[PDB]
Protein backbone atom coordinates (compact mmCIF):
# COMPACT_ATOMS: atom_id res chain seq x y z
CA UNK A 1 0.00 0.00 0.00
CA UNK A 2 0.81 3.40 -0.65
CA UNK A 3 -0.73 5.46 1.82
CA UNK A 4 0.46 3.12 4.34
CA UNK A 5 3.72 4.09 4.09
CA UNK A 6 3.04 8.05 3.59
CA UNK A 7 1.83 7.42 7.40
CA UNK A 8 4.72 5.27 8.58
CA UNK A 9 7.02 8.03 7.06
CA UNK A 10 5.20 10.76 8.18
CA UNK A 11 5.18 9.25 11.66
CA UNK A 12 8.98 9.04 11.22
CA UNK A 13 9.58 12.44 10.49
CA UNK A 14 7.24 13.89 13.80
CA UNK A 15 9.08 11.48 15.71
CA UNK A 16 13.09 10.61 15.71
CA UNK A 17 15.15 7.80 16.26
CA UNK A 18 17.67 8.81 18.72
CA UNK A 19 15.13 10.76 20.87
CA UNK A 20 13.44 7.53 21.09
CA UNK A 21 16.31 5.22 21.95
CA UNK A 22 17.77 8.22 24.45
CA UNK A 23 14.61 8.21 25.79
CA UNK A 24 14.28 3.82 25.84
CA UNK A 25 17.92 4.48 27.73
CA UNK A 26 17.84 6.33 31.52
CA UNK A 27 17.94 3.00 33.61
CA UNK A 28 15.58 4.27 36.54
CA UNK A 29 16.37 3.02 39.90
CA UNK A 30 15.19 -0.02 41.81
CA UNK A 31 14.12 1.22 45.13
CA UNK A 32 12.32 0.13 51.98
CA UNK A 33 10.27 0.84 49.38
CA UNK A 34 9.76 4.49 47.42
CA UNK A 35 7.32 6.31 45.04
CA UNK A 36 6.38 5.73 41.74
CA UNK A 37 4.63 8.77 41.03
CA UNK A 38 7.22 9.53 38.39
CA UNK A 39 9.32 7.95 35.73
CA UNK B 1 -14.04 35.75 -15.10
CA UNK B 2 -11.30 33.93 -16.86
CA UNK B 3 -10.63 30.22 -16.50
CA UNK B 4 -6.98 28.73 -15.41
CA UNK B 5 -6.73 26.34 -18.62
CA UNK B 6 -3.47 23.69 -18.74
CA UNK B 7 -0.40 24.62 -20.10
CA UNK B 8 -0.01 28.04 -19.76
CA UNK B 9 2.30 30.18 -17.74
CA UNK B 10 1.66 31.26 -13.90
CA UNK B 11 3.27 33.39 -11.06
CA UNK B 12 2.62 32.02 -7.13
CA UNK B 13 2.84 34.99 -5.17
CA UNK B 14 1.46 35.32 -1.44
CA UNK B 15 1.54 38.54 1.21
CA UNK B 16 3.39 38.36 4.48
CA UNK B 17 2.88 41.51 7.08
CA UNK B 18 6.16 40.69 8.97
CA UNK B 19 7.59 43.85 11.39
CA UNK B 20 4.26 45.77 11.10
CA UNK B 21 5.17 45.82 7.21
CA UNK B 22 3.09 44.37 4.30
CA UNK B 23 5.05 42.91 1.70
CA UNK B 24 4.11 40.73 -1.84
CA UNK B 25 6.77 37.77 -1.83
CA UNK B 26 6.85 35.30 -5.12
CA UNK B 27 8.22 31.95 -5.63
CA UNK B 28 11.68 31.75 -7.10
CA UNK B 29 13.86 29.13 -8.60
CA UNK B 30 17.11 29.10 -9.46
CA UNK B 31 16.85 25.73 -11.46
CA UNK B 32 20.60 25.53 -12.62
CA UNK B 33 23.33 25.21 -10.07
CA UNK B 34 20.81 24.20 -6.74
CA UNK B 35 17.55 22.66 -6.24
CA UNK B 36 16.04 24.03 -3.52
CA UNK B 37 13.63 27.43 -4.30
CA UNK B 38 13.73 30.77 -2.45
CA UNK B 39 11.37 34.09 -2.72
CA UNK B 40 11.42 37.01 -4.71
CA UNK B 41 10.74 40.45 -3.47
CA UNK B 42 7.28 41.21 -6.29
CA UNK B 43 6.84 44.66 -4.29
CA UNK B 44 9.36 47.07 -3.72
CA UNK B 45 9.86 47.28 -7.52
CA UNK B 46 10.40 50.83 -7.78
CA UNK B 47 14.48 50.61 -6.87
CA UNK B 48 14.85 46.52 -7.23
CA UNK B 49 13.03 44.94 -9.86
CA UNK B 50 12.16 41.25 -9.26
CA UNK B 51 13.52 38.72 -11.52
CA UNK B 52 10.66 37.77 -13.27
CA UNK B 53 12.13 35.36 -15.11
CA UNK B 54 12.64 32.53 -12.92
CA UNK B 55 9.35 33.01 -11.03
CA UNK B 56 7.46 31.70 -13.76
CA UNK B 57 5.59 28.05 -13.81
CA UNK B 58 3.69 26.14 -16.44
CA UNK B 59 0.81 23.34 -14.98
CA UNK B 60 0.69 20.50 -16.97
CA UNK B 61 -1.51 18.40 -16.52
CA UNK B 62 -4.54 18.45 -13.68
CA UNK B 63 -6.29 15.35 -12.81
CA UNK B 64 -8.34 14.13 -9.28
CA UNK B 65 -6.70 11.97 -6.68
CA UNK B 66 -7.86 8.65 -7.78
CA UNK B 67 -6.87 9.60 -11.51
CA UNK B 68 -3.01 10.08 -9.71
CA UNK B 69 -3.10 7.67 -7.57
CA UNK B 70 -4.30 5.26 -10.17
CA UNK B 71 -1.55 6.08 -12.97
CA UNK B 72 1.25 6.45 -9.66
CA UNK B 73 -0.10 2.33 -8.93
CA UNK B 74 0.08 1.58 -12.82
CA UNK B 75 -5.27 18.83 -23.58
CA UNK B 76 -6.69 22.35 -23.27
CA UNK B 77 -8.67 21.01 -19.47
CA UNK B 78 -9.79 23.67 -16.99
CA UNK B 79 -8.78 23.72 -13.37
CA UNK B 80 -10.61 22.46 -10.79
CA UNK B 81 -10.32 22.82 -7.17
CA UNK B 82 -9.61 19.29 -5.06
CA UNK B 83 -7.55 18.39 -7.85
CA UNK B 84 -3.57 17.59 -8.34
CA UNK B 85 -1.39 19.88 -10.75
CA UNK B 86 1.97 18.92 -11.52
CA UNK B 87 4.06 22.64 -11.97
CA UNK B 88 6.95 22.42 -14.58
CA UNK B 89 9.56 25.29 -14.09
CA UNK B 90 9.25 27.25 -17.16
CA UNK B 91 13.17 28.01 -17.31
CA UNK B 92 14.70 24.67 -15.86
CA UNK B 93 12.07 22.79 -17.21
CA UNK B 94 12.59 20.81 -13.87
CA UNK B 95 9.27 20.19 -11.99
CA UNK B 96 8.23 21.47 -8.44
CA UNK B 97 8.82 18.59 -5.49
CA UNK B 98 8.84 18.55 -1.53
CA UNK B 99 12.08 17.38 -1.15
CA UNK B 100 13.28 15.33 2.07
CA UNK B 101 16.16 16.74 3.73
CA UNK B 102 15.28 20.17 6.02
CA UNK B 103 17.66 23.53 6.15
CA UNK B 104 15.49 25.49 8.53
CA UNK B 105 16.00 24.65 11.85
CA UNK B 106 13.48 26.49 13.57
CA UNK B 107 10.98 23.48 12.38
CA UNK B 108 12.15 20.23 13.31
CA UNK B 109 9.14 18.62 10.95
CA UNK B 110 8.89 20.65 8.00
CA UNK B 111 10.54 19.96 4.32
CA UNK B 112 11.80 21.81 1.70
CA UNK B 113 10.38 23.05 -1.47
CA UNK B 114 12.67 22.51 -4.95
CA UNK B 115 12.95 20.97 -8.74
CA UNK B 116 13.35 17.47 -9.68
CA UNK B 117 14.00 16.46 -12.92
CA UNK B 118 11.64 12.87 -12.69
CA UNK B 119 7.79 13.10 -12.67
CA UNK B 120 7.73 9.96 -10.69
CA UNK B 121 6.00 9.40 -7.06
CA UNK B 122 4.01 11.73 -5.30
CA UNK B 123 6.56 14.50 -4.65
CA UNK B 124 6.34 16.81 -7.76
CA UNK B 125 2.10 17.24 -7.40
CA UNK B 126 0.59 19.26 -6.04
CA UNK B 127 -3.13 19.11 -4.87
CA UNK B 128 -5.15 22.30 -4.50
CA UNK B 129 -7.63 23.92 -2.33
CA UNK B 130 -9.73 27.30 -1.94
CA UNK B 131 -9.07 29.16 1.01
CA UNK B 132 -12.67 30.48 0.83
CA UNK B 133 -15.99 29.43 1.92
CA UNK B 134 -17.92 30.75 -0.66
CA UNK B 135 -15.85 27.91 -3.19
CA UNK B 136 -16.21 24.27 -2.54
CA UNK B 137 -14.45 21.87 -4.25
CA UNK B 138 -14.87 20.50 -8.02
CA UNK B 139 -15.81 24.32 -8.97
CA UNK B 140 -13.55 25.95 -11.94
CA UNK B 141 -10.75 28.28 -10.62
CA UNK B 142 -10.51 31.86 -11.80
CA UNK B 143 -7.82 34.53 -11.08
CA UNK B 144 -7.70 36.20 -7.97
CA UNK B 145 -8.54 33.25 -6.07
CA UNK B 146 -6.87 32.40 -2.72
CA UNK B 147 -5.56 28.77 -3.29
CA UNK B 148 -3.77 26.15 -0.87
CA UNK B 149 -1.54 23.74 -2.13
CA UNK B 150 -1.10 20.71 -0.40
CA UNK B 151 2.08 18.02 -1.04
CA UNK B 152 0.51 15.02 -2.44
CA UNK B 153 3.58 13.41 -0.63
CA UNK B 154 3.57 14.55 2.27
CA UNK B 155 0.57 16.43 3.23
CA UNK B 156 2.13 19.18 4.07
CA UNK B 157 1.04 22.82 3.15
CA UNK B 158 3.23 25.35 0.92
CA UNK B 159 4.10 27.29 4.17
CA UNK B 160 5.81 31.00 4.13
CA UNK B 161 8.61 30.13 6.80
CA UNK B 162 10.09 33.20 8.31
CA UNK B 163 13.19 34.18 9.82
CA UNK B 164 15.84 36.61 10.23
CA UNK B 165 17.71 35.49 6.98
CA UNK B 166 16.10 32.13 5.80
CA UNK B 167 13.36 33.91 4.46
CA UNK B 168 12.62 30.55 2.59
CA UNK B 169 9.28 28.75 2.09
CA UNK B 170 8.66 25.24 3.36
CA UNK B 171 6.57 22.17 3.82
CA UNK B 172 5.00 22.59 7.10
CA UNK B 173 1.66 21.91 8.54
CA UNK B 174 0.28 25.88 8.78
CA UNK B 175 -0.99 26.72 5.53
CA UNK B 176 -0.96 29.74 3.54
CA UNK B 177 -2.96 32.04 0.97
CA UNK B 178 -1.33 31.58 -2.61
CA UNK B 179 -2.04 34.22 -5.39
CA UNK B 180 -2.52 32.78 -8.99
CA UNK B 181 -0.92 36.03 -11.17
CA UNK B 182 -1.49 33.98 -15.67
CA UNK B 183 1.50 35.65 -17.64
CA UNK B 184 0.34 33.88 -21.04
CA UNK B 185 -2.41 32.06 -20.96
CA UNK B 186 -1.13 29.44 -23.61
CA UNK B 187 -3.81 30.85 -26.62
CA UNK B 188 -2.68 31.10 -30.12
CA UNK B 189 0.98 33.11 -29.48
CA UNK B 190 1.37 34.95 -32.74
CA UNK B 191 4.36 33.40 -34.47
CA UNK B 192 6.65 36.24 -35.53
CA UNK B 193 5.22 38.65 -33.31
CA UNK B 194 7.15 40.54 -30.01
CA UNK B 195 5.67 38.56 -27.04
CA UNK B 196 6.59 40.26 -23.54
CA UNK B 197 9.14 38.10 -21.46
CA UNK B 198 11.20 37.58 -24.99
CA UNK B 199 14.91 37.58 -25.04
CA UNK B 200 15.90 39.17 -28.74
CA UNK B 201 18.06 41.58 -30.25
CA UNK B 202 17.99 44.36 -32.80
CA UNK B 203 19.64 44.48 -35.84
CA UNK B 204 19.84 47.37 -38.64
CA UNK B 205 18.27 47.59 -42.25
CA UNK B 206 21.72 48.13 -44.34
CA UNK B 207 23.95 47.86 -41.69
CA UNK B 208 24.07 44.40 -40.29
CA UNK B 209 25.34 45.62 -36.96
CA UNK B 210 23.53 45.18 -33.49
CA UNK B 211 23.36 46.26 -30.36
CA UNK B 212 25.98 44.83 -27.91
CA UNK B 213 28.66 45.78 -24.57
CA UNK B 214 32.41 44.76 -25.13
CA UNK B 215 33.26 41.36 -24.24
CA UNK B 216 35.12 39.51 -21.30
CA UNK B 217 38.65 40.51 -22.52
CA UNK B 218 38.15 44.41 -20.99
CA UNK B 219 37.07 44.99 -17.57
CA UNK B 220 33.58 45.38 -16.44
CA UNK B 221 33.54 49.13 -16.39
CA UNK B 222 34.29 48.74 -19.84
CA UNK B 223 31.71 45.80 -20.28
CA UNK B 224 28.97 49.01 -18.83
CA UNK B 225 29.80 50.38 -21.98
CA UNK B 226 27.02 50.36 -24.49
CA UNK B 227 27.92 50.58 -28.49
CA UNK B 228 26.75 48.56 -31.77
CA UNK B 229 28.90 46.17 -33.58
CA UNK B 230 28.69 43.66 -36.05
CA UNK B 231 30.74 40.34 -37.66
CA UNK B 232 30.56 37.23 -35.36
CA UNK B 233 28.26 39.46 -32.72
CA UNK B 234 25.25 38.68 -34.67
CA UNK B 235 25.37 35.18 -33.07
CA UNK B 236 26.59 36.00 -29.79
CA UNK B 237 25.80 35.32 -25.87
CA UNK B 238 26.32 39.15 -25.00
CA UNK B 239 24.23 40.46 -28.03
CA UNK B 240 20.68 39.52 -26.32
CA UNK B 241 18.33 41.85 -24.45
CA UNK B 242 15.09 41.17 -22.32
CA UNK B 243 12.58 43.28 -22.15
CA UNK B 244 11.24 43.06 -18.69
CA UNK B 245 7.57 44.45 -18.29
CA UNK B 246 6.81 46.35 -14.98
CA UNK B 247 3.92 43.90 -14.67
CA UNK B 248 3.63 41.16 -12.80
CA UNK B 249 0.61 39.54 -14.49
CA UNK B 250 0.19 39.23 -17.95
CA UNK B 251 3.54 41.02 -18.67
CA UNK B 252 4.23 37.73 -20.84
CA UNK B 253 1.35 39.65 -23.34
CA UNK B 254 1.41 41.15 -26.69
CA UNK B 255 3.70 44.37 -26.36
CA UNK B 256 1.88 47.32 -27.69
CA UNK B 257 3.66 50.70 -28.92
CA UNK B 258 4.06 52.94 -25.52
CA UNK B 259 4.02 50.73 -22.77
CA UNK B 260 7.26 50.93 -20.26
CA UNK B 261 9.62 48.38 -20.27
CA UNK B 262 12.98 47.89 -19.17
CA UNK B 263 15.91 46.57 -20.99
CA UNK B 264 17.93 43.79 -19.44
CA UNK B 265 21.21 42.11 -20.45
CA UNK B 266 20.82 38.71 -20.06
CA UNK B 267 24.78 38.45 -20.48
CA UNK B 268 25.75 40.96 -17.21
CA UNK B 269 22.01 40.85 -15.79
CA UNK B 270 22.18 44.49 -15.96
CA UNK B 271 19.40 47.26 -17.07
CA UNK B 272 19.84 49.64 -19.55
CA UNK B 273 20.23 53.18 -17.23
CA UNK B 274 20.53 57.07 -17.83
CA UNK B 275 22.02 59.58 -16.19
CA UNK B 276 21.52 63.07 -17.41
CA UNK B 277 25.23 63.98 -16.93
CA UNK B 278 25.92 61.07 -19.13
CA UNK B 279 24.72 58.81 -21.80
CA UNK B 280 23.40 54.95 -21.30
CA UNK B 281 25.23 52.54 -19.38
CA UNK B 282 24.55 49.64 -17.92
CA UNK B 283 23.68 49.39 -14.12
CA UNK B 284 22.36 46.31 -11.56
CA UNK B 285 19.38 45.79 -9.93
CA UNK B 286 19.96 46.81 -7.00
CA UNK B 287 19.43 50.33 -7.69
CA UNK B 288 16.91 50.35 -11.04
CA UNK B 289 14.96 53.13 -10.88
CA UNK B 290 11.55 52.62 -12.99
CA UNK B 291 12.22 55.97 -14.09
CA UNK B 292 15.46 56.00 -15.36
CA UNK B 293 15.47 52.32 -16.49
CA UNK B 294 11.75 51.99 -18.48
CA UNK B 295 11.83 52.56 -21.95
CA UNK B 296 9.68 52.13 -24.84
CA UNK B 297 9.30 51.37 -28.63
CA UNK B 298 7.40 54.32 -31.06
CA UNK B 299 6.71 53.05 -34.85
CA UNK B 300 7.42 57.17 -35.33
CA UNK B 301 9.92 60.16 -34.87
CA UNK B 302 7.17 62.39 -33.23
CA UNK B 303 5.55 62.97 -30.40
CA UNK B 304 1.66 62.64 -31.22
CA UNK B 305 0.94 59.92 -28.32
CA UNK B 306 2.38 59.52 -24.87
CA UNK B 307 0.41 58.68 -22.31
CA UNK B 308 -2.49 57.65 -23.88
CA UNK B 309 -2.00 53.29 -22.67
CA UNK B 310 -2.25 52.76 -19.33
CA UNK B 311 -3.77 49.42 -18.72
CA UNK B 312 -4.83 46.12 -20.53
CA UNK B 313 -5.38 42.78 -18.45
CA UNK B 314 -5.51 40.51 -21.33
CA UNK B 315 -3.28 38.88 -23.82
CA UNK B 316 -3.51 41.82 -25.70
CA UNK B 317 -3.43 42.23 -29.78
CA UNK B 318 -0.57 41.01 -32.11
CA UNK B 319 0.81 44.26 -33.12
CA UNK B 320 5.00 44.15 -33.48
CA UNK B 321 6.72 41.56 -35.45
CA UNK B 322 9.74 40.61 -35.58
CA UNK B 323 10.74 41.18 -39.36
CA UNK B 324 9.13 43.68 -40.92
CA UNK B 325 8.38 45.60 -37.69
CA UNK B 326 10.81 49.19 -37.55
CA UNK B 327 10.68 50.00 -34.19
CA UNK B 328 12.18 53.07 -32.50
CA UNK B 329 13.68 53.41 -28.98
CA UNK B 330 12.48 56.36 -26.93
CA UNK B 331 13.62 56.71 -23.40
CA UNK B 332 10.02 57.70 -20.59
CA UNK B 333 11.79 60.88 -19.65
CA UNK B 334 14.12 62.95 -21.89
CA UNK B 335 11.90 60.77 -25.07
CA UNK B 336 15.47 60.81 -27.04
CA UNK B 337 16.03 58.18 -29.67
CA UNK B 338 18.97 56.03 -30.81
CA UNK B 339 21.82 57.98 -32.74
CA UNK B 340 24.75 56.02 -34.13
CA UNK B 341 28.10 57.82 -33.84
CA UNK B 342 31.94 57.93 -34.88
CA UNK B 343 33.67 57.81 -31.57
CA UNK B 344 36.70 55.63 -33.55
CA UNK B 345 38.78 58.53 -35.01
CA UNK B 346 39.96 58.35 -38.65
CA UNK B 347 43.28 57.40 -36.93
CA UNK B 348 41.73 53.95 -35.80
CA UNK B 349 38.38 53.59 -38.08
CA UNK B 350 39.93 50.22 -39.97
CA UNK B 351 40.54 48.43 -36.68
CA UNK B 352 37.40 47.49 -34.38
CA UNK C 1 -5.59 6.01 12.47
CA UNK C 2 -5.26 8.14 9.02
CA UNK C 3 -8.27 10.26 9.64
CA UNK C 4 -6.64 10.91 13.34
CA UNK C 5 -3.15 10.85 11.93
CA UNK C 6 -4.60 13.96 9.80
CA UNK C 7 -6.42 16.19 12.23
CA UNK C 8 -3.31 16.15 14.41
CA UNK C 9 -1.25 17.22 11.39
CA UNK C 10 -3.49 19.71 10.54
CA UNK C 11 -3.60 21.19 14.43
CA UNK C 12 -0.32 20.87 15.45
CA UNK C 13 -0.91 22.18 18.96
CA UNK C 14 -2.20 18.91 20.10
CA UNK C 15 1.50 17.79 20.82
CA UNK C 16 3.90 19.00 23.79
CA UNK C 17 5.19 22.03 23.14
CA UNK C 18 8.45 21.23 24.39
CA UNK C 19 8.35 17.97 21.40
CA UNK C 20 6.40 20.44 18.56
CA UNK C 21 7.11 24.07 17.83
CA UNK C 22 9.66 26.40 17.16
CA UNK C 23 10.95 26.09 21.25
CA UNK C 24 11.62 22.78 23.05
CA UNK C 25 13.91 20.40 21.32
CA UNK C 26 12.32 17.47 22.07
CA UNK C 27 11.56 14.02 23.88
CA UNK C 28 14.67 13.41 25.78
CA UNK C 29 15.04 16.86 27.00
CA UNK C 30 11.40 16.85 28.26
CA UNK C 31 11.49 13.70 29.88
CA UNK C 32 14.32 14.37 31.51
CA UNK C 33 13.21 18.01 32.72
CA UNK C 34 9.74 16.54 33.70
CA UNK C 35 11.65 13.73 35.65
CA UNK C 36 13.67 17.04 37.18
CA UNK C 37 10.76 18.27 38.18
CA UNK C 38 9.46 15.37 39.65
CA UNK C 39 12.85 15.68 41.86
CA UNK C 40 12.50 18.91 42.89
CA UNK C 41 9.13 20.02 45.24
CA UNK C 42 9.57 23.41 44.12
CA UNK C 43 7.19 22.84 40.93
CA UNK C 44 4.36 21.24 42.25
CA UNK C 45 1.41 21.85 45.08
CA UNK C 46 3.43 22.59 48.18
Amino acid sequence: KGEAIRIRSILRSLIPLGDLVGVISIAFQMPEPDMSAGF
Amino acid sequence: IQFLRTDDEVVLQCTATIHKEQQKLCLAAEGFGNRLCFLESTSNSKNVPPDLSICTFVLEQSLSVRALQEMLANGHRTLLYGHAILLRHSYSGMYLCCLSTSRSSTDKLAFDVGLQEDTTGEACWWTIHPASKQRSEGEKVRVGDDLILVSVSSERYLHLSYGNSSWHVDAAFQQTLWSVAPISSGSEAAQGYLIGGDVLRLLHGHMDECLTVPSGEHGEEQRRTVHYEGGAVSVHARSLWRLETLRVAWSGSHIRWGQPFRLRHVTTGKYLSLMEDKNLLLMDKEKADVKSTAFAFRSSKEKLDVGVRKEVDGMGTSEIKYGDSICYIQHVDTGLWLTYQAVDVKSARMGS
Amino acid sequence: ANVVVRLLIRRPECFGPALRGEGGNGLLAAMEEAIKIAEDPSRDGP
